Formats: C-alpha cells, sequence, structure tokens
RNA sequence: UAGGUAGUAGGUUUAUUAAGAGUUAAACCUAGCCAACGAUCCAUAAUCGAUAAUGAAAGUUAGAACGAUCACGUUGACUCUGAAAUAUAGUCAAUAUCUAUAAGAUACAGCAGUGAGGAAUAUUGGACAAUGAUCGAAAGAUUGAUCCAGUUACUUAUUAGGAUGAUAUAUAAAUAUAUAUAUAUAAAUUGAUUAAAAAUAAAAUCCAUAAAUAAUUAAAAUAAUGAUAUUAAUUACCAUAUAUUUUUAUAUGGAUAUAUUUUAAUAGUCCUGACUAAUAUUUGUGCCAGCAGUCGCGGUAACACAAAGAGGGCG
RNA sequence: UAUAUAAAUAAUAAAUGAAAAUGAAAGUAUUCCACCUGAAGAGUACGUUAGCAAUAAUGAAACUCAAAACAAUAGACG
RNA sequence: UAUAAUUAUUAUAUUACAGGCGUUACAUUGUUGUCUUUAGUUCGUGCUGCAAAGUUUUAGAUUAAGUUCAUAAACGAACA
C-alpha cells in the first residue's frame, strides 16, 4: 500500500484549528514555527537549542527521538521550555530522563537514523607539531610515527605536507584575524584526539579486501590436519595477509624499505636545441607491438562512456 | 545539471546536501524512511527518491546511473582475532554512494568550504578553488589519494558565516539597540539596587557558557575591591551616574551614507561601526561569526584532513566499511541503502 | 522454527530444492552481494536474517508455495559445515576463514 | 527440389603458363563420383574484427561509424602493354543524352549540387597552413586525397546562480558589555477550516560569474609559410626588483583625482485505477464524446473520457 | 505337506506428481527411437507419391483473438 | 399592559408550490402466502489437504426434531 503522505513531524505538535480566512497557513509552517521558536529583531532564533555552535569540544548534534521534538532552551539557563495554552513559554512539568544521560556513541551520531556514522577527531595543534617535528626534524620513519600515535599512515603524511602549509601561510603573514576566528570556533566544535585513549585510536591493522578472499572455499582434509593461514594463501593463490600488512606499511613516503627506482632502465634521448626554438623533442625507446595507436579501434565519442581527462593545466580534454 | 526546484519542500521532506535551516528542519522532523506496507518496488522507489535527494542532487539520473559502480570497497582487520571478542557487522551496502565522494563537489562539501554542494559547484566553476596548485574550473574533477585541494579563504568564510545584512537592515538594528540599551540605562538608574542584584544573579548561574563572566569580574576588580575584602562582588552606586544614555536614531536623515552615521553609534558593545557591516568591503558578516544552524552539521569526516588555517585539505583515500562503522556520510540507515542499492543494479527494471 | 546460517549471513552452498511445483535453485552469495532474489524469498530472507543470496524460481511462481519452500529448504535442504564433518569423520575448513585468522 | 553428374570420377600422353591439376585444347582407356548428418535445383544476402547493441553467461542482432577482405564504376564479350587488367584503357555489343554529324562525345557508385523515390539524411563553402600523393636536378606546380568551416539536438559530454528569505508600520527619559525586547494599527493571492495545501515557492537582501569593451595572446610550423581565425587561454591596469607548490603580498616607473569598467539569468514533455512513482479536492458529458501496452473505464459515484487544483518521472 | 527360489494378480511404505493417482512404475538412474511448443484457420488448400475407387501418406501460409486446457473443491440441477 | 404599545388571528394578493387511487411490487420500507412444526443455517480454537476447502454437522441406532446416545480431530458456541 503505497500513497502519498506529507512529512508531518513524528513528533506530536499544536495544530492550527480554526483561523482567519486571510492567512493561509499550513501544519508544515506552524510545526517549524513551533520548533525554531520566536525570531527576534535581529533575525536570530536564541530560544533553539541548535542556533549556537557548541564550545566545549562536545558535538550538539540533533536528538528528536530522546527529546520528543522540544528544541526550545533558554539561551543562558541551558533549561527545556515549551510552550503552554498561553502561548508563553516555561519550564516543563516532568524532566526528560532520555536526554539525562546519552552514550557517547550517540553523542558522535549526527543523524538519528543513521548509526555506522561518527564524526572524527580533530587533532590538536601540538600533535600536528610534534609530528612534523619528529618527521622532518628528528628524521624519523612515519611507521613509527603512525604507529605511537595510532594515526595512519596517510593521515600523517597529510598532517606534515598540512602543517608546511601552515608555515608557508604564517611566515607571510596572510592569516587574518578571521580564518583564526574559524579555526578557533571550528575547533571547538569535535572532539579532541587523545593517544593515550585507546578507543579514539585508530586500527593500523587493516587491509583491503582482495576479490579472491572475498569467494568461499571449502576444503575436506583429516581432522587432525593442521590447515594454516599460510595453507590458505597457498590454496587461495595470494600473499599471506600479515605479508600484505607488512607490504602496505613500507608504501608511506617517509616509512621504512620504500624505494621508486623501477623505471630507471628505459632508454631516453633528449633531442639538441638551438637558438630561436621554440621546443625540445624527447625521444623515448618502446618496442614494436607496444607503442602506437591501435587501429580499428572503439569509438566511444558518441556513447555513453566516452573518456574524459584533464590535461596538466586542468583543462576538461577528450582523452 | 537540474535545476534547483522545491530543493527545501516542507511537505516532501527530503534531506539535501545543505546548512539550510529548512532542510534542518526536514531533517529534524523526518523521523526515518517507512517501508512497511509497501510492496518491493515502492520500497525501493522511496529509498531512490531519499538517497537521491541527498547524494547527487544535481546529477542526471543517467549520469548517475553510468557513474553508479557495482563494486562497493571495504576493508578488514587482522586484528580482530587479537581483541578476541564479538565483532560489529560490516556495513558494505552504505557504500552504495561513494563513487560521488572523490568528486571535487562532495570533497569540499565534506570539508565544510561550502555550505552545499551546489555552492561547491558555483565555488569550482567561479575559479576559486585549486587542486595541487593547478586550479581547476570543472566541478565533476575526480580525485586521488594523497591530493590537496584549498579555496580561497574569503568564499569559505563567506560560506561558514553569517550573511552581511544590508544598509537599511542594520540601521533599523541599530535604532531598536539602542533604543532597549537606553531602557537598561534608564531603568538601572532610577532602581540601581533591583538592576545591580539581578545582574548579580545572573552573573551567578552561567554554567560556563559565556565569556561575560570575566569581563564582569574585570569590570568589579577593575574599580571595586582594590585591597578590601568582605567575610568582592559588593554593590556600587557609582555606575548607574556613569552610565550615560546614548543618542536616538533619526533612520531618515542618517540613510544614504554609511560614513556619517557610523560615526553616531558608540554602543559599549558595538563601536564607531554599524551592525553587522562593521567592514562593508569583505562579504560576510563583520566581525565574523560561525553562521546560525552550524551545529548539527558539523561532521569531520575520516577520508580528509583538513586545516581551516588555510582552508586546504588532503584527500586521504577513497571512503571505506570498516566494522561497525561506514565512512559515507548519510542520514540514512543501511536498509534504505541496500534498496537503493538493489534499485540501481538493474536499472530499476 | 531454526535456519541454519552460514556466518549469520547466507546459506551452505547451493540449493535446487522442488516445492510441489516450483522448482527452487538458490545459491551462496558473496559477503555483500545483497538479496538478488524473487521478492517472496526476499522478504523471507530479511526477516530471517539472511542477507546475502541468489537464486531464480523455476516452473511454477505461485507466491505462497514459493514461501513454503524456500522455509522448508533452508530448514531440512541444506546441511551445516559441523555435521559433515562429524558424520563424515573428516575435517571441513573455511579457507576465507583461516586465512585472515591469527 | 529426391535423385544428380556426362569433362562427369579416375588413369596415360601431348599443348600454353614459372608451375600441379579434365583449369583450357586433342587422342585412348577404365565406370565411376555426389546423395536423407540433405545431393542437384531454387530464393536471399557483400563477408568479418581486438567494431557497435544486449545478457550473469553460452549466445543473439547490426555490418551505420573505425579497421580488414571481396566485387563493381550504365550492361556484356574480346585485345595490346605488364609480373599482374577481360583495366573507370581500348575494341565490339547494348541503353540514354548532347553537338561538332563524325568508326563523334558523355554516362555525378570523386566533391558540391538538381529531379524523382521515401517517414528520412547536409554547402553548387575556405586552404594546400599541417600529413600524405604526383611531376620536376632544383626553384616550385597540382591535389573536392586531406585539414577546416556551414546545415542537422542524429549521438555523447559540460554549462545553463549560490547564501538568505514568510509582512509593513508607530510607540517607547529627554560609557562595569544589556539582551528571551515588549506593545498597539493595517493588510494578507488560489483551495480549505486542519494533519489541505499551493508555499522558500514569490518578492526583497548579500555575494559571484557569463556576455560586452581594454591589454597580453601562445600552439597546431617552422628557416618561412595559419584556411580554421574576430583562435583558445590569462589579466579587469602594463611591466621590472624581493619572499614563495601554485596562489599572494611587499613596491617601483608608465595616464587620473586617499580608486583603479560594467553586469544579469523565464524548460519542455508524459503520467496520477492495477501491473507502475504519483490522496487535496472540484467541474462538464452520461454506453455519447471518447481513452486503452494488458486487465479494462464511460448507461448519473467516471480515482480511467475532457478539464481546474495538487502531485509523480525524464530533462 | 511343511521349507526356499521365480512369475502373475490385488492392497500398500518410500518416492513421484497439478492433483486424481502410479507403485517392478507414472520411483532411483543409464541408452536408443518417435513426437510437442497458445486457440481458430487445419490435418484444411496446393504440390507430390500410391490405389480400380472410396481414399492413405506428406503438408503450409493469409485473416481474427487474449484466449484456450487439465485435476480437484463447494453448490445448483437431473 | 400604562387613548397608545405589543402579540395572535382573519381577509386580499403574488415567487412559491400544494395535490395525484396516474405508471413502475421487475426501484423500495413495512407486512404476508408456500416449502413450514419443516430441521435445518453458521461461528471461535484445534487438526487434515500446498490450496480452494474439510472436520465438527458422523460409523450404527433413537427421536416429532443436527433431539439423545456409540465410535470418531475434534472441544465448544449462536439462530432454529
Ligand atoms: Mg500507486
Ligand atoms: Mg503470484
Ligand atoms: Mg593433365
Ligand atoms: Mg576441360
Ligand atoms: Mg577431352
Ligand atoms: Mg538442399
Ligand atoms: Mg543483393
Ligand atoms: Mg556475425
Ligand atoms: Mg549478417
Ligand atoms: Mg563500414
Ligand atoms: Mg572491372
Ligand atoms: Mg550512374
Ligand atoms: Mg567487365
Ligand atoms: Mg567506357
Ligand atoms: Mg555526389
Ligand atoms: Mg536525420
Ligand atoms: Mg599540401
Ligand atoms: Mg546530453
Ligand atoms: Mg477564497
Ligand atoms: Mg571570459
Ligand atoms: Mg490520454
Ligand atoms: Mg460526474
Ligand atoms: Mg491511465
Ligand atoms: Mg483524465
Ligand atoms: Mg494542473
Ligand atoms: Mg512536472
Ligand atoms: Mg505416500
Ligand atoms: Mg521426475
Ligand atoms: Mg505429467
Ligand atoms: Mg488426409
Ligand atoms: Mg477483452
Ligand atoms: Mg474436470
Ligand atoms: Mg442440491
Ligand atoms: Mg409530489
Ligand atoms: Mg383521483
Ligand atoms: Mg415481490
Ligand atoms: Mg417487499
Ligand atoms: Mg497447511
Ligand atoms: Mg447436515
Amino acid at each position: 500500500f503505497s500513497r502519498r503522505r506529507i512529512a508531518y513531524p513524528f513528533y506530536p505538535f499544536k495544530k492550527l484549528g480554526r483561523q482567519h480566512p486571510k492567512k493561509h497557513d499550513t501544519n508544515l509552517k506552524t510545526a517549524m514555527r513551533q520548533f525554531l521558536g520566536p525570531k527576534n529583531y535581529k533575525g536570530e532564533y536564541v530560544m533553539n537549542k541548535y542556533f549556537t555552535v557548541p564550545t566545549n569540544h562536545v558535538p550538539n548534534y540533533i536528538k528528536p527521538d530522546l527529546e520528543r521534538g522540544q528544541s526550545l532552551e533558554h539561551p543562558v539557563t541551558k533549561k527545556p521550555l515549551q510552550l503552554r495554552y498561553d502561548g508563553t513559554l516555561g519550564p516543563p512539568p516532568v524532566e526528560n530522563k532520555r536526554l539525562q544521560n546519552i552514550f557517547k556513541d550517540r553523542l558522535l551520531q549526527p543523524f538519528p537514523s543513521n548509526p555506522h556514522c561518527k564524526t572524527n577527531y580533530v587533532l590538536s595543534p601540538q600533535l600536528k607539531q610534534s609530528i612534523f617535528e619528529e618527521i622532518t626534524v628528528e628524521g624519523l620513519s612515519a611507521q613509527q610515527v603512525s604507529q605511537k600515535y595510532g594515526l595512519k599512515i596517510p593521515r600523517v603524511e597529510a598532517i606534515v605536507k598540512l602543517v608546511s602549509v601552515e608555515n608557508s601561510w604564517n611566515r607571510r603573514n596572510r592569516v587574518s584575524s578571521d580564518l583564526k576566528t574559524m579555526d578557533e570556533t571550528l575547533y571547538r566544535m569535535f572532539p579532541v584526539f587523545d593517544s593515550d585513549a585507546s578507543f579514539k585510536r585508530e586500527n593500523l591493522s587493516e587491509i583491503p579486501v582482495p576479490q579472491k578472499t572475498l569467494a568461499s572455499r571449502f576444503l575436506t582434509i583429516a581432522e587432525s590436519e593442521p590447515f594454516g593461514p599460510v595453507d590458505a594463501a597457498h590454496v587461495l593463490e595470494l600473499e599471506p595477509a600479515v605479508e600484505t600488512l607488512r607490504n602496505l606499511s613500507t608504501v608511506g613516503e617517509h616509512s621504512s624499505g620504500h624505494q621508486q627506482s623501477t623505471n630507471k632502465n628505459t632508454k631516453v634521448i633528449y633531442g639538441e636545441l638551438v637558438e630561436g626554438e621554440r621546443s625540445q623533442y624527447k625521444f623515448t625507446n618502446a618496442k614494436v607491438g607496444k607503442v602506437g595507436y591501435r587501429y580499428g579501434s572503439g569509438n566511444r565519442d558518441n556513447k555513453k562512456d566516452r573518456r574524459i581527462g584533464f590535461n596538466k593545466l586542468g583543462q576538461m580534454v577528450y582523452i | 545539471p537540474r535545476k534547483a526546484n522545491l530543493l527545501k519542500s516542507l511537505a516532501r521532506g527530503r534531506v539535501r546536501t545543505s546548512f539550510n535551516k529548512y532542510n534542518l528542519f526536514n531533517l529534524y522532523k523526518k523521523g526515518g524512511v517507512d517501508l512497511k506496507s509497501k510492496s518491493l518496488y515502492q520500497q525501493k522507489w522511496t529509498a531512490k527518491q531519499e538517497t537521491r535527494a541527498y547524494h547527487g542532487e544535481h546529477l542526471t539520473e543517467k549520469r548517475w546511473q553510468t557513474v553508479f559502480k557495482p563494486k562497493l570497497d571495504s576493508v578488514a582487520q587482522l586484528d580482530a582475532s587479537l581483541r578476541g571478542g564479538e565483532i560489529k557487522e560490516t556495513p558494505f551496502l552504505l557504500q552504495t554512494f561513494a563513487v560521488l565522494e572523490k568528486r571535487l563537489d562532495f570533497a569540499l562539501f565534506r570539508a565544510m568550504f561550502a555550505s552545499s554542494v551546489r555552492q561547491a559547484r558555483q565555488f569550482i566553476l567561479h575559479g576559486n578553488v585549486r587542486v595541487n596548485g593547478v586550479k581547476i574550473k570543472h566541478p565533476s574533477y575526480t580525485l586521488k589519494p594523497g591530493d590537496m585541494f584549498s579555496v580561497k579563504p574569503d568564499k569559505v568564510l563567506e560560506a561558514l558565516g553569517a550573511k552581511k545584512p544590508s544598509f537599511q537592515e542594520a540601521l533599523k538594528i541599530d535604532k531598536t539597540q539602542i533604543v532597549l540599551w537606553n531602557k537598561y540605562v534608564k531603568e538601572a538608574k532610577t532602581e540601581p539596587k533591583e538592576v545591580w542584584e539581578k545582574k548579580l544573579e545572573n552573573f551567578e548561574k552561567m554554567s560556563d557558557s559565556n565569556p561575560k563572566k570575566l569581563q564582569f569580574q574585570e569590570f568589579l576588580r577593575q574599580y571595586n575591591k582594590n585591597l578590601e575584602s568582605q567575610q568582592s562582588l559588593t554593590f556600587d552606586p557609582k555606575w548607574a551616574k556613569n552610565l550615560k544614555y546614548h543618542d536616538p536614531i533619526k533612520l531618515s536623515e542618517l540613510e544614504g551614507d554609511e560614513p556619517k552615521a557610523r560615526k553616531l553609534i558608540n554602543l559599549p558593545w558595538q563601536k564607531n561601526y554599524v551592525y553587522g557591516r562593521q567592514d562593508p568591503k569583505k562579504p560576510f558578516f563583520t566581525p565574523w561569526k560561525p553562521r546560525p544552524f552550524l551545529s548539527p552539521f558539523a561532521i569531520l569526516p575520516h577520508h580528509l584532513e583538513i586545516s581551516f588555517k588555510t582552508c586546504h585539505a588532503v584527500y586521504l583515500r577513497d571512503p571505506v566499511a570498516r566494522p561497525g562503522q561506514s565512512e559515507v556520510i548519510s542520514p540514512f540507515d543501511v536498509p534504505v541503502h541496500e534498496r537503493a542499492y538493489m534499485y540501481y543494479l538493474r536499472n530499476g527494471k | 522454527k531454526e535456519i541454519p546460517r552460514y556466518e549469520n549471513r547466507t546459506i551452505y552452498g547451493d540449493i535446487d530444492f522442488r516445492y510441489h511445483g516450483v522448482k527452487l535453485h538458490l545459491r551462496s552469495a558473496k559477503p555483500g552481494f545483497g538479496l538478488r532474489v524473487n521478492h517472496v524469498i526476499f522478504e523471507i530472507c530479511e526477516c530471517a536474517g539472511i542477507k546475502d543470496l541468489s537464486g531464480k524460481v523455476y516452473k511454477s511462481r505461485n507466491d505462497m508455495n514459493i514461501a513454503k519452500g524456500t522455509i522448508e529448504a533452508f530448514t531440512k535442504a541444506q546441511k551445516t559445515l559441523d555435521e559433515v564433518a562429524l558424520g563424515r569423520g573428516k575435517k571441513l575448513v573455511d579457507v576465507r576463514k583461516v586465512y585472515y585468522s591469527s
């Protein structure tokens, strides 16, 4: 049974009834007015608890289920307010116990209907500075920094690169007071990342799932026969999982055991340059049958899957 | 793309990638997605409505279907056995709309550079973004792991800041502000005792919520109880006489001249600058303040690292699905994405 | 009734059970495959806790017969690994589970 | 289409070719050869891919477009050159048109274009600037190959504005920083009297960009040569000196009286009984007018015809 | 005239089945042959073959439709 | 009620219908005749069949009677 249903709030609200013919209002509009509260001369809905932004490092996300739609609170006393018969506002007759105690997971969950989404932790400026120094000044490996602080190798590389950008923007004295206000405001909006705490730390034993390990296999062997992860690797013809974890640990730019000297054995000739020439030629050896444009290739220009790419300057080029 | 036609309608109640107040209320009252008493086609249809409303509103459905990739991405943890406890099920199908997260528009929106994906599109198309130092005008640009992108700081402040009031709006606000300030001072001068005691009562209950506590303490200690003590927040009558009434605002002569009207305003909390337009050259509410209703939407993504000091971000990787957590940010539960995924697998058959 | 599930996600192996005039061909699925089956079976699975499956219905497609057949197939057509190992005197190992183990 | 074949199946010699071969010509023999797993005959069709469509796949379809192969250049036969032509050559035969009336010339399946046929498919365009091809010792000459532009929504892609936004008035003694500002007046479009809306939709406000005009103006091409071309792109003052992912700032000379051009945004089309997403109701006709892919709707309850409001897809 | 082995018949278990039911099969399997792909047109028209003949064998397409058909259930009717 | 005011009626008009034993028991309400003093008609939970359904409501008897017993997937209940 499917029917068009106007998205009336699930929580109860006062519904307009006998009204002057020259009002032309709707139950949805009055629901919003009840939820927002009065709009002052400045255009600010001070009553609504979500108008402001938290400064206590605890996110203030919507909890419609727990507060039964009562989104109005005193700006200073931070106590619930609800509409009465007289049309004024004041303390509720009873206290809502669900709002009293909220699990930390719910605190970090922004959307009520999706319990699989959580907001990451903002790293403190001190931690970023320490990571920068240890990578650069102390000349350590990003693997070590990841292991101590629990962050990922891409994250620590991003930390160092962003800190370098911040330093460059700083020695030019370009960052204005507005950006500092922005950072201060947003810094207190999300929880800080405590390397000491285990449950904030991010797991570093994460491996992409190969397509073959997602396919179920079963072997019937002597019960006594011991079967281990290495035998599984042999039968699945994949590198052992621990070995794959070790391999990805060395792919970081600052991680130990990294080398990208594979493509240093191709004959490349740079043509001579004379005065007045606006260009120079590079000649790279390429074996016949492996170089050139195919004859009779596919023409996807007029099809939905046409290839579209970008050049160095960023212009959209039909690759 | 598709033109914005009733994006934030209340009757439909769709939730969009926006900070708009109407969108926030729709998210607030949505109360989940109804899927009972619906034939499987109807459930699939409702899921596609809601998901497409949030993810990829501006993309045409034919483009989305071409972009849509059946194969999803997930990560497996080897240390699961080390913990030796019950493991949370991996939300595999929350990564249905994960292909769109490589796009520069979604990347900007998640990084809190634009209030909406549409605003991110306009920022990109107007030449305010640069990927790895190369200015990119095309919103559909796809990002790679380890990439950098930056936005012009003024644009970000405009997106996350309050709207700049026009001249006459600011003048009206100033006039009423002076009106109310005159009331405050007159009531303070007429009966200083009750005004001071209620001021102290408000001072007592503050619950570490506003910064005026230290201002008031500095105010008292500046001239009251320099060395004496009581066995302090004591009453003084001097401040009542020290308060001076502010001149009124004509609102009919001061119009049409900002520098002229700005010399008359001398409010204690606003000196020599009309409300909002402290520096009209900037496009945002000066002094800068967070825009209204920013808390419910402020989310820190895991696949990006952001430095608001310089409006630079790094694309760490594509969103992944770890046990008990999915990196794709969405207000829809896993079943909704399941229905949407099995709608688009067969092109809606 | 009680339905045995492989890793609380999918059935064990493939099922080709016949209910009166309904030929139920069901085959297991990869993690994150989804319920790519007929709507009657999809509802039965979603209520029973099965998340990944794939199959096709042949001959009669009566809804009620399909529902009865699939419930029966889950109940008796399939067999758990432990029961096979015990009655066989052999050891059956899940390569996927032992590849990602400690 | 149930029998077909008579150089037909085979053997021996001679003749042409570089060559074997009843491939062709000549002589003598043997009596064979194909055929119900489909001969002979008839009709139809250009064939294929690492090409296009579709499907989970085996497959199925097309043979437009890119490429490969075959055949033809109004129709049929023959001949010289050569290694190769039954040549878009020539001869001859056949057909149609034209003027020069002749063993005359042409045949738009080369480009552009015209008439007809059809539901339907374009300019009687620019340059040899680039890549090739031909002639020439070279200078260079030609190139409807080719490169470009024009018609066409035939196809694909990008763009085709973001944030804010439910009223306007009047009142408010005459700088320790307050704040839940509070009262009266008027108006309020379509449907309705509350879960019945249209509707943040509109207006209005803030901030941008396109387009225009100014400067630079690469690259396709170098020794020089640019059809495309009023080129793309960048700056919204030009350039030198400094720090420096890019970006930007510092500050100098060139023109002004403490600035440095202007500036917006009007989508169509189909459907709302079920299969099938679309509940906000109302009017007209009354087995008529009509709708319909299937079930079917209309004879006074039409959610189905024709419409208004509202809504749902694709764009 | 008690005991064992073969065959037929009749009633069944399991199995199969849309069920009625089959039950050395209409069950579990293997091999070979014939035939079917909606109704009506139609085993009709035309051709061919064979017969003294009546005819037998082979055997289409066009027009129309969302029908057509079997087992079993509950009534009504005789 | 204190010559006036109010009210109720009557008469004359007109928009306006009223009125009809006119048709339709084949549009109906109500009622009635015959099967009929006939013994039938159904529901809840349980069970059987994939299901429509079935059971109960019956082998066999008895009674004026699905009345009462006997066995029985049935155990009860409602109008008769
Ligand atoms: Mg519907
Ligand atoms: Mg069905
Ligand atoms: Mg010979
Ligand atoms: Mg011959
Ligand atoms: Mg001869
Ligand atoms: Mg043949
Ligand atoms: Mg042909
Ligand atoms: Mg083919
Ligand atoms: Mg073909
Ligand atoms: Mg071709
Ligand atoms: Mg030829
Ligand atoms: Mg011709
Ligand atoms: Mg010829
Ligand atoms: Mg000729
Ligand atoms: Mg032509
Ligand atoms: Mg055309
Ligand atoms: Mg040339
Ligand atoms: Mg398009
Ligand atoms: Mg009205
Ligand atoms: Mg421009
Ligand atoms: Mg129509
Ligand atoms: Mg009507
Ligand atoms: Mg219709
Ligand atoms: Mg209609
Ligand atoms: Mg309309
Ligand atoms: Mg529309
Ligand atoms: Mg049996
Ligand atoms: Mg069988
Ligand atoms: Mg049969
Ligand atoms: Mg016959
Ligand atoms: Mg019909
Ligand atoms: Mg029958
Ligand atoms: Mg009867
Ligand atoms: Mg009458
Ligand atoms: Mg009469
Ligand atoms: Mg009667
Ligand atoms: Mg009657
Ligand atoms: Mg049953
Ligand atoms: Mg009876």
